[PDB]
């Protein structure tokens, strides 16, 4: 419907965390 | 050369045309489309996982992507990456490059005002102060704490005003800020020329498949061929006089009494006469001026015996015969 | 005898029956149908709306529809400034009228709630403005979006003069979208329809206006090429006053002005034989089409004169005079045309409306040219 | 039949005999029985009819009866 | 208004008004009208009936320059001041910019000074919305015209109104204007009155001379025999010869058709006695005379005839050698247009194809060294440059611009025959 207008803006785990520990540390 | 043609096809109107593309793109390949879209489902909790580390996320494929980015960023995403921060939701920033009225400076104009305006950053507003004023933004944000506040959406990356160069590199520069995920799709066949090593670095771009196959309802719209004059032409002889029909009919049999080209024209002494002959023309001038009118909308033509002829073809002029002079 | 003349000069029509329909939500409050209003030119379509809608604001709940003039803006945004003017109201002006969202926060009324229909007067020099598919197409796009959810919307009323526009318009936009369809159109009256308001428009009748069958004698011999009789009328308010100067007359008189010189006033151009010679010398160096200087002319001119002694040669001067008694009837026309040696450069192309043909026939009557053919 | 008679009519405009759109009752006449066509001249209503075809076709006008404009 | 008080000076020491002095006054294109006499009443019922009924309307007049048109259209307001309308000379060519005429108009109604954005706004304000008047002449309508049309089209939109207090008065210089410039959509609001003005006739050409010399055609003045000074000793006539008004009637009739071209001929032939008086007796600046037909052939003929043929014989020797080079290398070629480094290689050649005839070589000395033995073995000639700008500025001849001072294009801007024939003298 709007998409002819262009930049409409609109406004609508064990393991990963030993990943984490990991990563950062890393960077 | 004997070729066949474009001009020498049954063609077909306007409302014939888009209601009968309508009934395709809705209704040929239904079952197996959305039997993609499932599949492909599964994928989206691998791009939330990876869009933390700040990747620019690119989708190429063939077919349009644009009813798929925007399930994807919209409804999916933006509020679970909301979620899982901890209020609004997350603001989404499209970009609509098959539009082809981006500019660099408002899009940006709204990039700052949607960004924080913590200081005041139309002191550094000054001329191209674009790529200074986004300096001053990286070098604040690569000491504030890391969580996305924004994900831009730039739909046809290849489109006609965001592949100028001008534009690419300051999409560059916003790509290495770790607070905004850069979630694009293209189309073109050749859009990794656009980058070399300087922009990939700034851009870290990973990249997947989606090929559903879709019609490009929106990205047919500014797109045009010769079905968007003999055509032209078609509309104006609806409205005008009841005269200029006649002689347009008299003018027409003549010229295809002989493709319609320069040699089944005629001079224009005898078609003052002719059009002389069945009390039509009362001389040159009062034929000549509405002659013009043909002339102002390009509906004949003249060269050199005074030849006037048509200039479209031989199976248009007895469609112009059958359906609107008759 | 002057004031029934001077009172000559200056529901009603048989379209405005047809808008009634096209406006039939317009009186139940609710949105109309959908109106993109075209029109040939002259053929009073540019009155004709404002006929309309002066008999809805006289006639017609609170009042107020408004309608501007798009003439000089060459860009949307005020025209949502004279929909305010309506108001006599204070407010932020510049952001709520510039882009498509602005609009819509426009759009809530204060009073009574009464629905708002705006009037686009003369579109054609929007859509004849700047580059199409840019920005003048953008904005015909964007003013007919009417997906506004309450009965409020901003109905469009706008007109044009050539119909290409229509195909124009996206192919989204023709999937039956907005103020598309109703492409009402108005053909020209002959005499069927425009003529029977003149007679109306004589309800105060002196007695000799003239014979009404010459009237329509009139109406029927310039409904070759035209669209306003009043104003057709307006060149019978001339000759009317020829009928009080002496104390379709005047199309006679006015046609002969411009058939001519080629028939028969050519030799009255040319009193002067070697006028009919240095006209036949131009067609000459017509055989080189190129830029047709005054002095390639000339150089033909010479090199003819002394093949065949008719007269001396002359001056290029005279060259200068002579040509220009051959301009002055309107023959032959002069302009400076380009050439692009050292800076925009001009030297003078002339060109001719005569043909051999209308040629031939003045020259065996003189056998003096007829050695220079 | 009547596409011949109004076709002399029509060269016979193009020469400025009747001086304009007027032409007087009597250029008709000569115009009928003096010119090729023999015979073929209708009543003296029907002709008279023949020549409000042409007028029902909106070419040619009736008009101050000794001319017509 | 204002300064007219200081451009008055007070010592004007007693000038000699001779005899052709007082013709020149009356010979001013300065101070009814025989020629165009009904048409001025076409304009005016036209422009009366509008005028006494409150209403719009558009009149067209077209004609080519020195016809009246300035003239007749003042000569209908003028009677019109004994019996409501604000009058505006609005001239196309004597606004800067086009859109500058718009600051006119908001000015003439109140007297205020905004751009011309905010006038035609509150213009249109005005056309539409005042209860119930103005004259305006839109001179020179070719200036107005050039850009968009988007001028063009309002000041005819506002004669649409019916509430519009509006009398509009369009003067061109074609009747093709509204044809071959304007749109259709103008051409419905242009009407079609189309006044067209001709040119004037020779025999009326005669009626409008004697109106300027109404009380002075075969007069009598007062003269002094020692200044020439006239008063309307002897007491002297001075008669005009009406033959020789008559050619000049006939000419600028025939030609033209212009009335400052058949003032101003008659202007410039009474000067020419008026030097050849003062010559034969000189009373400077401090039995029956008449003008002969003599002098009214001489400035007519002053109209017409050139010099460049007497200035090329008049020019330098290597002006009349460049143009016999430039000349040879048409009939050579064919091209009509020579590259400049074959000129140079020509004039070189046309040395020594020439014999050796001492007065060749006086000139081929001198045409590469101003003598001066010592420094000599010039390639180009002596001032090369100087003769081809002298010959560029001149008019007759033109080049081309290039860096490249040998492939850069000449062509001739005159007739080349005439620059053959002006050769052999
Ligand atoms: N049927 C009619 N009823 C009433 N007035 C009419 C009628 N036809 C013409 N007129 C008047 O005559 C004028 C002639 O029309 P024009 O204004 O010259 O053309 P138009 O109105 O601009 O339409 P365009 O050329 O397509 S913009 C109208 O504006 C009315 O004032
Ligand atoms: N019929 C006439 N009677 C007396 N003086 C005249 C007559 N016609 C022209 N003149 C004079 O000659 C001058 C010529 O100016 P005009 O012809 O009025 O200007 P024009 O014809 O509009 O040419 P333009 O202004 O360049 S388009 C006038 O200003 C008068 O001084």
């Amino acid at each position: 419907a709007d998409a002819q207008r262009s930049h409409y803006t609109v406004y609508p785990e064990k393991r990963w965390e030993l990943y984490h520990q990991l990563h950062s540390h890393f960077h | 050369k004997s070729r066949h043609t474009m001009s020498m096809a049954p063609d077909v109107t306007r409302e014939e045309f888009s209601l009968v593309s309508n009934f395709f793109n809705e209704n040929f390949q239904k079952r197996p489309r959305q039997k993609l879209f499932e599949i492909q489902k599964k994928m989206f909790p691998q791009y939330w996982f990876e869009l933390t580390q700040g990747f620019s996320l690119l989708f190429y494929g063939v077919g349009s992507k644009r009813n798929f980015l925007e399930e994807f960023a919209i409804d999916y995403l933006s509020p679970k990456i909301a979620y899982s921060q901890l209020v609004n939701s997350i603001p989404c920033l499209i970009l609509n490059g098959y539009n082809p009225s981006c500019n660099y400076r408002d899009v940006f104009k709204e990039i700052t005002d949607l960004l924080v305006p913590a200081e005041l950053t139309r002191s550094e507003t000054k001329g191209n102060h674009v790529i200074l004023q986004i300096q001053k933004m990286i070098d604040f944000y690569k000491n504030q704490p890391l969580d996305i506040k924004l994900i831009l959406v730039v739909h046809n990356l290849d489109g006609p005003s965001i592949r100028k160069n001008t534009f690419q590199t300051m999409l560059s520069f916003l790509s290495v800020i770790r607070q905004i995920a850069i979630v694009a799709s293209t189309d073109h066949i050749y859009a990794p020329l656009l980058w070399d090593n300087m922009k990939a670095q700034n851009y870290n771009f990973v990249f997947h498949d989606i090929s559903n196959f879709e019609p490009s309802t929106v990205e047919s719209t500014f797109q045009d061929v010769m079905k968007m004059g003999a055509e032209g032409a078609k509309y104006v002889l609806q409205s005008l006089t009841v005269n200029s029909k006649k002689m347009y009919k008299l003018l027409i049999e003549t010229q295809m009494q002989n493709r319609g080209t320069q040699r089944t024209g005629v001079e224009l002494k005898l078609f003052n006469h002719l059009c002389a002959a069945d009390f039509i023309a009362s001389n040159e001038i009062a034929l000549r001026s509405m002659l013009r009118e043909f002339i102002e909308h390009k509906m004949a033509n003249i060269t050199k015996m005074e030849i006037i002829w048509v200039p479209y073809t031989y199976a248009e002029l007895e469609k112009l015969l059958k359906t609107v002079l008759n | 005898k002057a004031l029934l003349q001077k009172s000559s000069e200056l529901a009603r029509t048989a379209e405005y029956e047809q808008v009634m329909n096209f406006l039939a939500k317009a009186i139940s409050e609710h949105r109309s149908d959908s109106l993109y209003i075209t029109g040939p030119p002259g053929t009073g379509k540019t009155a004709q709306l404002d006929m309309i809608i002066r008999q809805k604001f006289q006639s017609l709940e609170s009042v107020a529809v408004t309608s501007i003039n798009c003439i000089s803006l060459g860009e949307p945004s005020s025209i949502f400034q004279k929909i305010f003017d309506s108001f006599q109201d204070l407010n932020g002006p510049t952001l709520q009228i510039k882009n498509m969202q602005h609009l819509q926060k426009f759009l809530e009324p204060y009073h009574k709630k009464t629905t708002f229909v705006v009037v686009l007067d003369e579109m054609d020099r929007l859509l004849h403005a700047n580059t199409s598919e840019t920005q003048s197409v953008r904005t015909i796009l964007e003013l007919f979006l009417l997906a506004k959810l309450p009965t409020v919307s901003f109905v469009l009323i706008g007109m044009a003069n050539s119909l290409d526009m229509k195909d124009r318009f996206l192919s989204r936009l023709n999937l039956d979208r907005g103020l598309l369809p109703q492409t009402i159109v108005f053909q020209p009256y002959t005499a069927e329809q425009m003529y029977e308001i003149v007679i109306q428009k004589m309800s105060s009748l002196p007695t000799i206006i003239f014979q009404p069958m010459a009237i329509k004698f009139a109406a029927k011999k310039c409904a070759g090429n035209t669209g306003d009789l009043r104003k057709l009328f307006d060149v019978l308010r001339g000759s009317i006053e020829i009928y009080e100067l002496e104390k379709l007359n005047y199309i006679a008189k006015v046609f002969s002005k411009f058939v001519n010189n080629n028939s028969t006033r050519t030799r009255i151009a040319k009193l002067n034989i070697q006028q009919k010679l240095i006209l036949c010398t131009i067609i000459q160096s017509l055989k080189l089409n190129s830029d047709a200087t005054i002095d390639e002319s000339f150089d033909h001119y010479i090199k003819a004169i002394t093949k065949t002694d008719t007269l001396a040669p002359l001056q290029r001067n005279e060259f200068l005079e002579i040509c220009t008694i051959l301009e002055t009837c309107g023959l032959v026309s002069i302009k400076k045309t380009k050439c692009k040696g050292k800076t925009k450069r001009f030297v003078d192309k002339i060109d001719v409306d005569l043909d051999m043909r209308e040629f031939y026939d003045e020259m065996t009557k003189i056998s003096i040219l007829k050695p220079f053919l | 039949r009547l596409s011949l008679i109004s076709g002399i009519i029509a060269r016979l405009m193009q020469t400025e005999i009747f001086e304009e759109e007027s032409y007087p009752v009597a250029s008709l006449f000569e115009r009928i029985n003096e010119e090729l066509p023999e015979e073929e001249k209708f009543s003296a209503q029907e002709y008279l009819a023949g020549l409000k075809i042409m007028s029902d076709r909106n070419n040619l006008m009736v008009a101050d009866d000794k001319v017509w404009r | 208004s204002r300064f007219e008080n200081k451009l008055k000076t007070t010592q004007k020491h007693q000038i000699v008004e001779t005899i052709f002095s007082k013709v020149k006054k009356q010979l001013n294109s300065s101070y009814y009208l025989p020629a165009r006499e009904n048409e001025f009443a076409s304009i005016y019922l036209s422009a009366y009936s509008a005028i006494e009924s409150d209403s719009a309307t558009t009149i067209y007049v077209a004609g080519t320059p020195g016809v009246g048109k300035t003239l007749t259209v003042r000569e209908v307001v003028k009677e019109l001041l004994s019996s409501d309308f604000l009058y505006v000379e609005i001239n196309g060519l004597k606004m800067v910019k086009p859109t500058d005429c718009y600051e006119t108009l908001w000015n003439k109604v109140s007297g205020e000074r905004l751009t011309w954005a905010a006038s035609m706004e509150s213009l249109e304000f005005y056309f539409k919305r005042v209860p119930k008047t103005i004259v305006v002449l839109l001179d020179e309508l070719d200036a107005m015209v050039t850009k968009s049309q988007d001028i063009m089209y309002n000041f005819f939109n506002w004669t649409t109104y019916e509430n519009a207090k509006l009398i509009v008065i369009a003067v061109a210089n074609t009747m093709d204007l509204p044809e071959r410039q304007l749109g259709n959509k103008i051409t419905s609001r242009i009407g079609f009155t189309r006044i067209m003005f001709t040119g004037y006739t020779h025999e009326e050409l005669k009626n409008i001379i004697d109106l300027r010399l109404k009380g002075l055609n075969d007069s009598f003045f007062y003269v002094d025999t020692k200044t020439g000074n006239a008063i309307l000793v002897r007491k002297v006539r001075l008669r005009m010869s009406a033959d020789a008004i008559e050619i000049a009637s006939r000419k600028v009739a025939s030609v033209s058709g212009d009335a400052r071209r058949a003032l101003k001929v008659c202007k410039r032939a009474a000067e020419i006695a008026e030097k050849h008086y003062m010559a034969k007796h000189g009373y400077g600046y401090d039995g029956v005379q008449t003008v002969h037909i003599t002098h009214v052939m001489k400035a007519l003929n002053e109209t017409l005839n050139s010099h460049v043929i007497t200035f090329m014989t008049r020019l330098s020797f290597t002006a009349k050698l460049f143009i016999y080079a430039l000349l040879n290398l048409m009939k050579k070629n064919g091209s009509q247009e020579q590259e400049l480094g074959d000129i140079v290689d020509e004039i070189k050649l046309l040395i020594e194809v020439n014999g050796s005839n001492k007065f060749v070589m006086e000139i081929a000395k001198t045409l590469f060294q101003q003598g001066s033995d010592n420094i000599s073995e010039q390639l180009r000639i002596i001032s090369w440059d100087f003769v081809l700008n002298q010959l560029l500025d001149a008019g007759i001849l033109f080049k081309q611009t290039m860096k490249n001072d040998r492939i850069c294009c000449v062509k001739l801007n005159i007739s080349v025959e005439e620059a053959k024939r002006a050769m052999n003298e």
